[PDB]
């Protein structure tokens, strides 16, 4: 039922910069059922980060996820072409949700 | 080589139902895991609908629940989305989603335009 | 043309009979919950007769465990699958194909193994399995009185126990002078109760009879 | 030779017997009633499906003739064709033809529109068919034994309800300690009323038995 | 081995039982009392079908045997052959060819006759025939207990009636909480009663149930 | 997911039930005892039979003897067997031979000439042989409540008979208001006792109508 | 082009009950209007007895009633007027015919004269 | 119930004149159940006018109808060789009934 | 041509049952009349015993039923005399005879000695 | 149940004589049910009269038979070589008896 | 000429039951005679487990019996004894034999030893 | 139940002398289920003496058998070098029982 907090709604940075995301669940969740998903405009969604830090098998070493309790990160480390992406975090306490969406640009 | 592939209408008048279907292939919507329909708005949020399983039991959005529900064909392989009375709110897109281990959509339809 | 006002009336009640009976078929004709009471039932039967050696076998705790052949067999039937709910629900769908196959084992199990003290005939499942729906049936209908009894003030009717014996006594056609509803409520879905409750309770006796002579 | 007397006294209870069962014969062998009954239960169900929205679909008159499909459904069944009789009588024969089309067009509508509830076909509708005749006999009955014990002082049936509870449990072989005819004129008809009553609610209950068998 | 004292005086109770029950069979199995109680309430509902016009019919003696082909008819059935009884015993065996043939006259005319009315199908009589034994045996029965009830103090049961209908109630599987056995000698028999009156009123409501349906 | 608990509570009353009639099997499939309360009570006949002449046979010891015929035949059925017992045990061994020899003896007499009174060849022993197990089973009912009622304070039932009577009554599909389980315990193993009463009591009355049909 | 055919005896004692009939032809007694049964005294009145109808229901003149009744041969297409204990005022000829709207015999059958 | 009264019983005119008649019913009535019925002495009654205002197939159209409430007439207009007939008016209201018949010579 | 033709044994010791045979030719013992044991002691006097009839039904002398019983053959067309416990009282001669109207044998067969 | 007495027990005559005899019931009985059997000593009984007064169809009108109440009797009117026979006179009203029989020498 | 065939294991750990198997060969277990399982305890000693019959009913030494059962093959005619938990007291050897008259066992088998 | 004494547990003598045994038991018995096992070492066990006072089959007649009461004996009349076995006495009052063994050297 909570709901979710993606800072920033949008945000920009340039090539090299650590790069960096935050989800602010207004309530506690479960280091388990928190997930990220990278979504590339005119494109369909795709799962990028499960369970907080392990990453989908088609997805750059480079990334990185921190969180427990109330707040989580999808920070990197350096940005490309393609990182322009609308990453969205979801969680899955009551029931299912998903955030505003931390706008990359 | 698992892959949903949505379909549908894309255009209705208000009160009447909305009727959606998603085939999936190499796989089957019994062994495990649960097949969800979040669509994704114009606003490009995402909300999430329901979801029927593996099994057949099904858990819809507690504030859509009052005006949906939805099915699947055991034999065919597919699953049904149903809204009533679609009012202009519902104008957005959808999406059939494997949701995997802990709740975690880990293969895409496509997508499908519906307007209102 | 006054007796329609007053002979229609009856109507309706009679046809509420027609939907609680109705119903009770949506409640039986599941291949689930019926043969689900079955594999309780039979496992219920080694809770007291290998878990009910004297009280030297009830302070081992090593000895049961020790027994690991038997344990996965003590264990429920489904009460093993209800906790899949709570796991699917979980998201946990991962851990459910492990315990999927612990089902699939347990069936394989009892049920081939049950099968060895069924030497003496093949028809020693289609009964109990029978038995299932007769008393399910029976149960749904002490329920359906026990609803519109418990609450009522002079009652008869007052522990599960009391609408489930009501329910036996006018489902076996026996009925005493002890059960029976207080609020004309509890005598209209009767009515239905028995209706039912006899038809299938035969059916049990049916076989029970046939059986019988052998 | 005494005995022919008093013997044969007892055959004149035994003989009124004979009729009042024959006489149920009489009151069940209608084409009609039999089949006015089964539809007006199957709508009286629709009576409570449809219009049983909540107080705010119960308010608008604009939304019930909005469903103009429906209203024409949840009307009656023969409490249509029970105005054709004050038509007819009233030599408004014309007017006849065009409600005579709709009892048609009505029973082609529900009749194969319910057909449409799939999984069960020509074995729904055998059955109220029956339960029809099964439940009429029973009403005759206690309405036999209503006429014979409301009257009565110190009798404890007195409601059609009282008398009504007395046929099926009488009928349903099940009878309690509660409903008894006080005027042994009642437990006469009563010989009648179970004599029928059973074989017929047991005619019931065998194809209630052999389709819960499923 | 102290049980076989105690578990084989069981077995003297359980035997009378055996020929209580034997016996009813030498009480049915007469071609006789049997076809003669069918024959003679069949009439008995002539002897209020006709012979029941208002006071003005039952007043004109001239018309009664004005009708000199019905005569014969209402007058008994065997209750002229009980008269040939008090005959032979007084040797007039001449009278007695007369009357047989008058007998015989009285079989073919309501035997044919009433055959007129069962136009409507070749089973009416195999019904009445076999209600007969049916409730002979119930007779037998209620008698059975009114000499072991009827003197007793506080029991339940006293007229023929009371005894008869404790007959038929626990015979139709009824059973109710008013007719009961007090010396537990009636209490035995009846476990004759009921093992035989059931078995046989089952037979009656088995065709009663298949003539119910056609 | 909380009615899991109440519901599989329910299981175990259902499930005691599985034995209680379950155990009812191993003790009607015996070919002894079943065969020997036969031979019993087809003597007990014999024991009024022929052993019931008035004051004046009933002194002549020497006529009692006088009939070497009888008296073997007029002895037990088992009985005879019964001292076999404590027999063998004292390792009489030799004598057993003889023993066995007058068994043998007396089944042929008895069997044969008893299959004498004419009229019913083979028709007349399958009864009794089945109303054997029927009665035997009824008895072990009784005495299950027997053993759960006779105790209880304020239980209507007391003496093998009002314990023997609700089984019968129960078994019969009949009951009254009189013979009833006053703790929950006897309603229990009740459940059971019809059960199983009633499904043989019917296989019984099944053959007894059939032969009715004569 | 429809038609009443009426037959039947026209002599009997009192006491004796009358057994009337009256074919149709061209039509049928079931589908609609009504069947009646009125006679005409020797003083050229006219009055209606009763009728049966296109179902089968019937109805008598409240004075009859008491000494009449009347029946249909379903299958042959025929009606019966049966009345018990005729004295001498019912002589008198006997038609039947067909009950148009609103009543209003409009096909008289040709006749048959009753003497008592 | 109701009687009905028919004058004339008998009455007499000839070829050319209005011929006229009256039915006058005791109690009020019904436009609709009020008919006309012509009988030619010797033959069978035929149906003449009916529900007041309209007339049978085979009727010519010198005829017409007037009534309400409690009289109702049968005027025509001239007479012929044919209409030498009594003619008769019966009604329904309670029951069924019919008239004396005007009788025409 | 109705003839009654008695036969038997004629001799018996104490306490033995006598059992009597007499056949019948040119009628039946079905028909009319009634059956008749009625024998002759050696004094010439004549002691009616019983009697079966036309229809089946028996009685017997109130004094010997006490020790007696009758029966027949539907069949062969016969009927059978049965006494126990013969004393020496019952030496005598037997016969059969056709009970006519208002009881009066009159048809006898020939004789039969019996000594005890 | 009554008992019979057909005296003389023993009796004689000669030729031409009307040769009497007398059965006298110990108690009433019924002119219909009296009869009575004409017996040859060596031979088998014969029934002679039957009814009090009708006689055997082989039997010779010089019979005749007179009773009433409690007696009854076999008048002749003479004998003959044939004649010599034990005659017997039987009843019928509780049960069935039988006479001494009035034997002719 | 008859002959008792006994044959068994010989060896087993604490707590486990005995399952001994004899053969009876130019007889019967249901003729006459008892059937006996006399053990010889390694001091010699004879001890009597108990018996079936020819009928079937058996008795146990009464000290044993908390312990113990027998049965038998009624087919392949054979008794087979049963023991519950072998403490090491029951180290002997074992015995089936033929009761004889007044009890007398008058065919012995050969033998078998088992060890705890 | 009762026990058994088989006096001398072990004993000897030698070919000749009239070897003898005694079967004590602590209480009565009855002369018929009083019964003498012979056993040959290593072999099994055979009946020998049965019913108190009647050999076996394959029994000498050199064996004879005394005994009532509480005491019973075994006496023969002289060895041989098969004699030498472990003769027992079984006795049957409430269960069964053996004794010691009156073992020969
Ligand atoms: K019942
Ligand atoms: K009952
Ligand atoms: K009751
Ligand atoms: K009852």
């Amino acid at each position: 039922q909570i709901v979710l907090t993606q800072s920033p709604a949008i945000m920009s940075a340039s090539l090299g910069d650590r790069v960096t995301m935050t989800c602010t669940a207004s309530s506690s969740v479960s280091s388990s059922y928190l997930h990220w998903y990278q979504q590339k405009p005119g494109s369909s969604p795709k799962l990028w980060i499960y369970s907080t830090s392990n990453l989908a098998s088609g997805v750059p070493a480079r990334f990185s996820g921190s969180g427990s309790g109330t707040s989580y990160s999808l920070t990197i480390s350096s940005m490309e072409a393609e990182d322009a992406a609308t990453y969205y975090c979801h969680q899955f306490h009551r029931s299912l949700t998903f955030g505003s969406g931390t706008k990359l640009e | 080589d698992v892959q949903l592939q949505e379909s549908g209408p894309g255009l209705v008048k208000p009160s009447q139902s909305l009727s959606l279907t998603c085939t999936v292939t190499g796989y089957s919507i019994t062994n495990n895991y649960a097949w969800n329909w979040i669509r994704q708005f114009p606003g490009n949020k995402l909300e999430w609908m329901g979801y029927i399983n593996y099994s057949g039991t099904t858990s819809y959005n507690p504030s859509l629940k009052s005006r949906i529900s939805i099915t699947r064909d055991t034999s065919k392989n597919q699953f049904f989305l149903q809204l009533n009375s679609v009012t202009t709110e519902d104008t957005a897109t959808y999406f059939c989603v494997r949701g995997y281990d802990y709740f975690a959509m880990d293969y895409w339809g496509q997508g499908t335009s519906v307007t209102v | 043309h006054p007796l329609v006002e007053l002979g229609v009336s009856y109507a309706a009640l009679l046809s509420v009979i027609v939907v609680v009976v109705e119903y009770t078929m949506q409640l039986s004709g599941e291949y689930l919950v019926r043969l689900y009471l079955v594999d309780l039932i039979l496992v219920i039967i080694l809770w007291a007769d290998y878990a009910y050696r004297a009280y030297k076998s009830g302070d081992p705790a090593g000895y049961v465990k020790k027994t690991l052949y038997e344990i996965p067999a003590l264990v429920p039937a489904g009460l093993l699958a209800l906790i899949e709910g709570h796991l699917a629900g979980l998201g946990l769908f991962r851990l459910v194909r492990l315990l999927r196959f612990l089902r699939i084992l347990l069936i394989i199990s009892r049920g081939s193994k049950f099968l060895s003290a069924i030497a003496d005939a093949a028809d020693k499942i289609r009964f109990y399995h029978l038995f299932g729906a007769v008393m399910l049936t029976v149960l749904y209908g002490a329920f359906a009185i026990y609803i519109v009894e418990y609450p009522d003030p002079n009652s008869s009717i007052k522990s599960v126990f009391d609408a489930l014996w009501w329910a036996v006594v006018t489902a076996t056609t026996v009925g005493y002078g002890d059960v029976v509803p207080a609020t004309p409520i509890g005598k209209v879905i009767g009515i239905a109760v028995m209706l039912t409750g006899i038809s299938a309770l035969t059916l049990l006796i049916g076989t029970v009879s046939n059986m019988f002579q052998k």
